[PDB]
């Protein structure tokens, strides 16, 4: 009776963790695209402008 | 110390770069818009010429 | 600010020397050549950001069509009489839909 | 009073000497060049504050 109740609590917490790690994984794929874009914008600004020697 | 503790720290750095890069563009200024308008008008003048054909 | 005055002067003399070594034709020619090479590299950098536009269209399409296959599987599961199997398919289908929504926003 | 005077004299002789080494055409050109580099850094300083606004 203790084992069955205990098993459920472990089983439930793990599934919630899988969802969290999946979200991170989901964030990571698109988050890299933001970084690429942010870098690309910076170079365009420097090349169009640029002042002093 | 945790995997999340470093992931969430990295996310903020990517977002800061996105904000910084756009802000650099804001303060540089843009000339694209007033050139684009010249292209739109430039079309309008030759739309009439196209219409005759 | 006596130090500053000196630091200004040392740099000014170096700048004056550099502008002797600046020929007119060749520094000017090299300047266009540098710009041409740098511009091509920038086009390459931009192209891989413009790749992500196309890729995010693919990602969304895909996962919205896994969502359909869960429905396709579910219709049969209901008919055959396994309510639990049907609910699992429908539950899985929902959070694929949540994921799909997120993609459009990003896109 | 006394040391204060002598320490002014040391500064004053140096001040004259550096002003002689300041050519007006070159020093003027260099200063404008410095100011342009400084302006770019300052624009980026504002941009990184505007970043936290966003």
């Amino acid at each position: 009776a203790q084992q069955r109740t205990m098993s459920e609590n472990l089983r439930r917490n793990l599934a919630a963790l899988e969802a969290k790690i999946s979200e991170a994984k989901t964030k990571k794929n698109m988050l890299q695209a933001r970084a690429k874009a942010a870098k690309a914008n910076a170079e365009l600004q420097q090349t169009l402008g640029g002042l002093g020697t | 110390s945790s995997a999340t503790s470093a992931f969430e720290r990295m996310e903020n750095k990517v977002l800061d770069m996105e904000a910084t890069s756009q802000a650099a563009g804001e303060l540089a200024g843009f000339g694209i818009e007033n050139q684009f308008a010249q292209l739109e008008a430039s079309s309008g003048v030759e739309d009439e010429l196209a219409a005759l054909k | 600010a006596l130090f500053d005055r000196l630091g200004r002067v040392v740099r000014a003399n170096l700048n004056d020397l550099v502008s002797k070594a600046e020929d007119p034709e060749k520094v000017l020619e090299q300047a266009v050549i540098d710009m041409q090479e740098d511009l091509v590299q920038l086009r390459q950098a931009v192209a891989r950001t413009i790749a992500e536009e196309k890729r995010t269209e693919q990602r969304l399409n895909q996962d919205t069509q896994e969502a359909k296959k869960w429905e396709d599987r579910a219709k049969l599961a209901l008919t055959n009489g396994e309510e639990n199997l049907a609910r699992e398919a429908l539950a899985r289908k929902k959070s694929l839909t949540d994921t799909a929504a997120a993609y459009q926003t990003q896109l």
